[PDB]
């Protein structure tokens, strides 16, 4: 008893896949979607494939898409547990945007962070006061975690 | 040279441009055809969010490439 | 279904970027974009004030009354009923 | 036939750049500018009387544009 | 040099014409109107032909049309020199009005009089206090000045 | 059976009805097709005003007749 729209949304992504983003649904689940995204070029997460979590709650589009990442990754504003403090994901939301434009969207805090605003607050103060030595480490992450996975 | 643009719902909009236009340029074609002002427009191009300032050659975006729009995020 | 061929090529300015159907009752905000009435309805009846475009965020401050728009009703209309002769 | 849905009641001709206002009808963004620019408060819908106790602000609706533009770039 | 919306107009009137109404412009001006309405049916108008002038002023369609009776007519709200008071040809005009609906609005003004607000105000007066005899000179006026020219 | 209604640009639309049906449910049909409420609508036919309560037969309107559609008017 899918929603129209989720199913247009599904075949528009099997049919017009957006390169450096891979999503596809659950066999056993249409709302569960297995996301992977490329680290952004000239980003310190570059060369990275990040597994990410997306699913859709009942109230979608009236609500956000549920977005967690799975792959670990450093970023000042996502936790230990993937979590990802966007806005678009809570406050600034709109039923306009779609599975698309989320990942889309969270491609590009990746290829732009934002430390003044924490939601790790470790890792946005060693992005404050030690911008490349956060830069490296990121990378240093992207290697371990994010390449061959 | 054309390019083309993705818009929110996935309909894909054409617009004329030249290397040398800035972002800006770009996005008030955007607005002109979609009536999303530009400090709420976002492009996305090759995972990168490109930059008001730059132009289209210095993110080397040629004819027939595809740019998406996406809304004013705030990473928090 | 069918649609006559000249009017195909509207299908997806007429389409609710809420619901992703061709508008129905389509109503249209002071910043100019259109919604499916209903679409909209639940938008804006989900949250408080203030209430934001979902295509550009434009703040009103207050529920706009808006009515249909008959043209783009009227318009949206032709593109589906229109059919050739039998 | 739709060539006169997509006409404006006050310059007769095909919308330009046409506004629609709350009560859900539509002028060329000038034509209605000039109509309310005329008087002064209360502001009136030329088509409905719909009163407005000061003049509401309104942006073209792209959507109409295009299909407009699209009419007549076919036309042509 | 006509504004478009004139040309148009006139055109479609020409094309067009409505029954029971005339309205020809003046081939040594655009904007003079030479109008012939109907008497409406089961008025005490009936069976008569009314001549009108009707003129556009250079700021329509942003303000109404002059519009004047040039044949005599007893009507509360038409004096002795055929100046019609009706509210859409001063403060509730509109710019989607045009000389049709104008035409049809004082045809239905014939129609339909209104004493308690006057012009004429002998007329006005014998129309809510006598309305038989009103109605019974509107008839013979309609005889004598509306069934010629 | 049809009728038509000649709205305020020219532009005619056509109405299915009884000849049952009153003045007030024409209107009705012709908010629901142009936005403009009863209360703000005139029809015209044969130079009558037509009224509200009234039904389409009450003044012989048959089938292919035209209406034509005035704004509130007043003689004062
Ligand atoms: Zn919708
Ligand atoms: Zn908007
Ligand atoms: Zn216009
Ligand atoms: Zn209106």
């Amino acid at each position: 008893g899918l929603p129209r729209r989720i199913i247009k949304e599904t075949q528009r992504l099997l049919a017009e896949p957006v390169p450096g983003i891979k999503a596809e649904p659950d066999e056993s689940n249409a709302r569960y979607f297995h996301v992977v995204i490329a680290g952004p070029q000239d980003s310190p997460f570059e060369g990275g494939t990040f597994k990410l979590e997306l699913f859709l709650p009942e109230e979608y589009p009236m609500a956000a898409p549920k977005v967690r990442f799975m792959t670990k990754i450093y970023h000042p504003n996502v936790d230990k547990l993937g979590r990802i403090k966007l806005d678009i994901l809570k406050d600034k939301w709109s039923p306009a945007l779609q599975i698309r434009t989320v990942l889309l969207s969270i491609q590009a805090l990746l290829s732009a962070p934002n430390p003044d605003d924490p939601l790790a607050n470790d890792v946005a103060e060693q992005w404050k006061t030690n911008e490349a030595q956060a830069i490296e480490t990121a990378r240093a992450w992207t290697r371990l975690y994010a390449m061959n996975n | 040279m054309q390019i083309f643009v993705k818009t929110l719902t996935g309909k894909t909009i054409t617009l004329e441009v030249e290397p040398s236009d800035t972002i800006e340029n770009v996005k008030a074609k955007i607005q002109d055809k979609e009536g999303i002002p530009p400090d709420q427009q976002r492009l996305i191009f090759a995972g990168k969010q490109l930059e008001d300032g730059r132009t289209l050659s210095d993110y080397n975006i040629q004819k027939e490439s595809t740019l998406h729009l996406v809304l004013r995020l705030r990473g928090g | 279904g069918s649609h006559m061929a000249e009017l195909c090529p509207l299908a997806e300015e007429l389409s609710c970027s809420i619901c992703l159907e061709p508008f129905k009752e389509p109503v249209t905000t002071p910043c100019g974009h259109n919604f499916c009435g209903s679409c909209l309805n639940e938008t804006w009846a989900v949250q408080g004030s203030p209430y934001l475009c979902p295509q550009c965020r434009a703040v009103y401050q207050a529920r706009p009354q808006l009515h249909k728009n008959t043209v783009l009703c009227n318009v949206v209309e032709q593109f589906l009923q229109a059919d050739l002769a039998r």
